[PDB]
């Protein structure tokens, strides 16, 4: 069995569990008062509970993905890169940038 | 009617002492047959019974929007906007 | 209504949740104005950070967009800030269309979308061609739709439709194709604009 | 919906391997591909020689422009500038003056064939049905000057096609 | 500051100098590789008259955009691109050309 | 005296027999030019051969729209052509810019680049009408070199 | 089966003309075919139909010898044939002299004209406006 | 066509008799549509890909 995409369908469990536990710590380094940490954490914790309850079932892969484990692993792989870029460039924690000129209607 | 060489059609001038026209020399210039609107006056005027009459070319098949023409004055017969056809009484 | 209405609003409140969710982060660096009409979402972005907005929506746990496919730009001389580069984004996993806009005049350079999106570099060349907006830290900025001996930027509303260099003769010189000739046929400028306002609610008080 | 293009290993063991190898060792499928054109050669070709035979058409077809007139003389074109503004190529030009006394129907009427992308828009926008698109193919010139149509005249010379136009418009009122 | 462009005031002037050297070396090379056309000396005179029209310098924002454009229209020869003595030719060949005088232009009657 | 007049027609008959056109895929017109190959309307081996080639071809069909980028490109093709050359401007774009015209990029007329002998007016130039362009070309060749 | 194919070709050559008639449909005409003919048109035009053969085909039709003043039999374009192009030629089902009659209005030309071409008496452009008048007199 | 005559031109038999039809025929041609203001993006599946009209 193999996925349709170029990413190889490898039989690996708990691989999703490592990456989802890693990203939670990165979020709790610099932003704390920001809403970015407060909202993303509760989605990841909801997804981690489904992995712990269901043992290698296709129904667990069907939850919020429905394209096997290979597509879900790609969602976790770029999550660490997105969290590190959000930690490096301050945007979520700080808001002080100038407002636009008053015009919008065409 | 023709002036010098070239024939006038639908009110058109040829050339003032031959200056503008030069291309139409080897090839013969076009001319519309009976473009003087002589066929407009050739058609006989139809008698009307009502005070206002509706005009049509030939129903919905031929392109003519319906216009009502008033007949009140004895002198000068009324004609529709699209046709040269005149109506009396 | 049976033929008069296209579709009734039902997903409008569902799409309005996105108008709150991204705004719940609340950056002055990113958010500014959020507009939602006719089953579609529109966001305009402050010039200082465009790349951090594009790294968002890419991946992300709540919404997965990935494809930052089609890229347009708007020329408008009404505002003090001229150009408006408009990103059209599409999701495959989520099935939704969101819009990313820029508000800056951008005669001065703007940040590129090449590190986030691969096909973005080809569209970025078109904006430099037609509009004349330079992208900072861009790999290979080359002319595509413009001529090799073309002056200015062909789309800008400041100059005519015919242009300055357009007519190309051959005549006297054996091989050299002409350029400096400028005359063209008369394009009839239509002044057709209807009296009375077209639609209510769209009217703005002076 | 899913349909799948991949065969996923047609050969398995012994019998299924040999026939998949036989088509690559010699040819077979090339000889089978040879037979496709073989029967295609025998069946009669659908060919039309133009100077004698003519191809299929329709009651409504757009070609070279020609302006129609009323059955009892009179030019049907009323001069509106209606067809002028609709024209996406801006091929049609119209300047109007009063005809002698009373009537007001045209003076300048040029349709460019250097322009004109053929829409039937001018046929549709016309309330009096002046420009009706006739079944035309024959038009070939030496110059642009000979190609672009003059002040009516050559358009009025469409009388040779107006007999067909009158037949075609009878299939046009209350559309098809 | 805002907005960056590439250089700040004095640094923008030296970017033009680097651009001038790259284009000065190509005009002898674009005779044998391209075509003879006019002259090597006359081609170098075409360079000086081009920079005279651009010579204003009030803000580095305007100068920086001219460098990017200068590394494009003058780059249409270095990496070998098709023109066939039609593109990248700046000088008018068929120009009349008109003059600015109240006796020369008024005799022809224009505007 | 009689042999001189009859031999001239024999050379003109050679071009009346076969004409090799250039396959320019620069248009929507080019898809209608591919309908000349389509069996229902054919000049294929009636006169037209789709081998083309920049040097061996006698005819070149300028298919539709030409931009200022293609203006030096199409000119050098015309120079590579042999002395008995005929140029057909098939399509309204080729005749003088059917659409666009007043646009900055599109070259008006084609005759500003390459001189035209036969004009075909049609946007989607119907294969029926396209058959005239080749038949008129064959008819136009009447007399060449008297002295 | 084999004998019927050879006999069908012999009947076609014997029907249309004979020895001189078959050569006119072979050398001048691109394809030789026999069937029902209307034979009613302006000048020397025949216009035949009713033949099955293939879909979207209405017999040989045949070009006219000396249509107006061309005086050509070897080479002829689609300049020939009067108002019948939208009739039995391609579009309509009814034949022009058999069922569906052409409408009379005394505006249409009685004699059919050929193509303009590069020959004299062809198409031309013409000015329309009388322009802005200017006059000076002693 | 759409029965509402502010978008699509009415029938040829209809416009010749009734009044409002021909005035709308006069204004749907020459003059455009009088469109509602706003930016919209549509994409319908092309066999090549998409036509993302904006
Ligand atoms: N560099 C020099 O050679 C030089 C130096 C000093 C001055 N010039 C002057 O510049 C001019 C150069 O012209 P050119 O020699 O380049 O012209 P050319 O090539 O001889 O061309 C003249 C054309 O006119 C036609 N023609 C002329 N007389 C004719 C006649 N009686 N009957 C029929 N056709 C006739 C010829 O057509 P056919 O071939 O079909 O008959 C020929 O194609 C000369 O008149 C000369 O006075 C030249
Ligand atoms: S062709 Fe029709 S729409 Fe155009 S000016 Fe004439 S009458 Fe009016
Ligand atoms: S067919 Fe189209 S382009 Fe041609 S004249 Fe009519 S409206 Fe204009
Ligand atoms: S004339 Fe029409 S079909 Fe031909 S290239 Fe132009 S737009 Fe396309
Ligand atoms: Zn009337």
């Amino acid at each position: 069995t193999g996925l349709v995409g170029l990413a190889v369908c490898e039989t690996p469990h708990e691989r999703l569990k490592i990456l989802y536990t890693k990203i939670l710590d990165v979020l709790g380094h610099i932003p704390k008062n920001a809403a970015y940490r407060k909202y993303t954490e509760q989605i990841t914790n909801e997804k981690l509970s489904m992995v712990k309850a269901e043992p290698d079932v296709k129904k667990l892969e069907e939850r919020l993905q429905g394209g096997q484990i290979e597509e879900v692993i790609l969602q976790a792989e770029n999550e660490l890169s997105l969290a590190r870029k959000m930690i490096q460039w301050k945007p979520w924690e700080p808001l002080v940038e100038e407002p636009p000129a008053s015009q919008w209607k065409w | 009617x023709x002036x010098x060489x070239x024939x006038x059609x639908x009110x058109x001038x040829x050339x003032x002492x031959x200056x503008x026209x030069x291309x139409x020399x080897x090839x013969x210039x076009x001319x519309x047959x009976x473009x003087x609107x002589x066929x407009x006056x050739x058609x006989x005027x139809x008698x009307x019974x009502x005070x206002x009459x509706x005009c049509d070319g030939g129903g919905g098949a031929l392109g003519h929007p319906r216009v009502y023409i008033n007949l009140d004055k004895e002198t000068k017969t009324g004609t529709c906007g699209y046709c040269g056809l005149q109506f009396r009484q | 209504r049976p033929t008069v209405r296209p579709r009734n609003d039902v997903a409008h409140k569902q799409l309005s949740a996105f108008g709150e969710y991204v705004a719940e982060i609340l950056p002055k660096y990113v958010q500014q104005v959020q507009v939602s009409c006719f089953n579609e979402l529109e966001i305009c972005i402050h010039p200082d950070g465009v790349i951090p907005v594009l790294t968002f929506l890419r991946d992300h746990s709540n919404a997965q967009f990935k494809s930052l496919a089609d890229l347009t730009a708007v020329d408008i001389p009404t505002r003090q800030n001229r150009f408006e580069i408009v990103y059209n984004l599409l999701s495959l996993r989520f099935n939704s269309r969101i819009r990313v806009k820029t508000y800056t005049d951008e005669l001065t350079p703007i940040e590129s979308s090449v590190p986030v999106y691969k096909a973005a570099n080809w569209y970025e060349r078109e904006i430099w061609d037609m509009f004349g907006v330079f992208f900072a830290n861009h790999p290979d900025l080359r002319r595509i739709l413009t001529d090799y001996g073309f002056e200015g930027h062909p789309f800008r509303k400041d100059f005519p439709l015919s242009g300055y260099v357009e007519l190309r003769y051959d005549d006297e010189v054996k091989r050299v194709v002409a350029e400096p000739v400028e005359l063209a046929q008369e394009f009839r400028k239509f002044d057709l604009n209807s009296p009375w306002e077209a639609f209510p609610a769209y009217r703005q008080p002076p | 919906t899913y349909k799948y293009v991949n065969l996923r290993e047609p050969s398995m063991d012994m019998k299924s391997v040999t026939d998949r190898a036989a088509q690559t060792l010699l040819w077979t499928e090339l000889i089978r591909g040879l037979g496709m054109t073989l029967s295609y050669l025998f069946r009669e070709p659908a060919t039309i020689n133009y100077p004698f035979e003519k191809g299929p058409l329709s009651p409504r077809f757009r070609g070279e422009h020609a302006l129609r007139r009323y059955p009892s003389g009179e030019e049907r074109c009323i001069a509106c500038k209606l067809c002028e503004a609709v024209c996406p190529a801006q091929a049609i030009t119209i300047e109007a003056e009063p005809r002698a006394d009373g009537s007001r129907r045209t003076t300048r009427y040029d349709i460019d064939m250097t322009k004109c992308i053929y829409c039937g828009f001018c046929q549709e926008a016309c309330p009096v049905d002046a420009i009706v698109e006739g079944p035309n193919f024959e038009f070939s010139t030496e110059t642009h000057e000979e190609l672009l149509y003059n002040k009516e005249k050559l358009l009025n010379n469409g009388d040779k096609w107006e007999a067909e136009i009158a037949a075609n418009i009878q299939a046009d009122y209350l559309y098809r | 500051v805002k907005p960056i462009f590439s250089r700040d005031m004095n640094e923008a002037k030296r970017r033009v100098r680097e651009l001038y050297r790259a284009w000065y070396r190509e005009v002898p090379n674009t005779v044998h590789l391209f075509q003879l056309d006019i002259s090597v000396k006359q081609g170098r005179d075409k360079v000086r008259e081009m920079f005279k029209k651009n010579a204003h310098i009030t803000d580095p924002r305007v100068v920086d955009l001219l460098v990017i454009k200068g590394k494009m229209e003058l780059e249409e020869t270095i990496k070998v691109w098709k023109q066939r003595t039609h593109v990248m030719r700046f000088f008018h060949e068929t120009e009349a050309p008109r003059p600015k005088d109240f006796l020369s232009k008024f005799y022809v009657g224009h505007d | 005296e009689y042999v001189v007049a009859k031999l001239d027609d024999l050379i003109n008959w050679a071009r009346r027999s076969s004409l090799w056109p250039m396959t320019f895929g620069l248009a929507c017109c080019a898809v209608e030019m591919m309908h000349m190959a389509a069996p229902r309307y054919d000049m294929d081996r009636f006169g037209v051969v789709f081998r083309a080639s920049p040097r061996q071809s006698d005819v070149m069909i300028v298919a539709g729209t030409l931009t200022n980028k293609m203006a030096p490109a199409l000119r050098k093709v015309y120079d590579q052509m042999p002395e008995p050359r005929y140029v057909v401007s098939m399509g309204s774009c080729a005749n003088g810019g059917g659409y666009y015209h007043y646009s900055y990029s599109v070259v008006r007329g084609c005759d500003r680049i390459v001189p035209v002998d036969i004009y075909v007016p049609g946007c989607p130039p119907t294969a029926e009408a396209l058959l005239y362009g080749i038949l008129q070309l064959q008819k136009k060749i009447k007399r060449e070199k008297r002295l | 089966e084999l004998l019927q194919v050879l006999k069908r070709g012999l009947q076609q050559v014997s029907g249309h003309g004979g020895l001189r008639g078959y050569l006119r449909v072979l050398f001048r005409a691109n394809d030789v075919r026999v069937g029902t003919l209307v034979g009613e048109d302006k000048y020397g035009n025949k216009y035949y139909e009713d033949n099955k053969q293939f879909f979207g085909r209405h017999r040989w039709v045949i070009y006219t010898t000396e249509m107006n003043g061309k005086n050509t039999f070897w080479d002829v374009d689609g300049s020939m044939v009067p108002p019948e192009w939208h009739r039995w030629l391609h579009c309509m089902t009814d034949d022009p002299p058999t069922v569906k009659p052409p409408t009379a209005r005394k505006f249409i030309w009685t004699n059919h004209k050929f193509n303009l071409s590069g020959t004299p008496q062809q198409y031309v452009p013409y000015s329309t406006t009388r322009k802005k008048i200017q006059e000076w007199v002693p | 066509k759409v029965d509402d005559a502010k978008v699509s031109p009415p029938k040829r038999a209809e416009m010749k008799t009734s009044m409002e039809s021909l005035i709308h025929h006069f204004k749907l041609y020459t003059e455009g549509y009088q469109v509602p203001p706003g930016a919209t993006y549509t994409a319908i599946e092309a066999p090549k890909g998409e036509f993302g009209v904006y």
